[PDB]
């Protein structure tokens, strides 16, 4: 993938497609 | 976090992979 950017939904919708789903850590709070 | 590491610059979904339960 080029220019693979990924911010605010990029950062869910990435991991949305590379995790298919069950789940993800796209953040991290405390 | 992964967002600057992924916004600052752009990572690989190789790495997201990594943040999938």
């Amino acid at each position: 993938f080029v220019n693979q950017h990924l911010c605010g939904s990029d950062l869910v919708e990435a991991l949305y497609l590379v995790c298919g789903x069950r789940g993800f850590f796209y953040t991290k709070p405390t | 976090g992964i967002v600057e590491q992924c916004c600052t610059s752009i990572c690989s979904l190789y790495q997201l992979e990594n943040y999938c339960n």
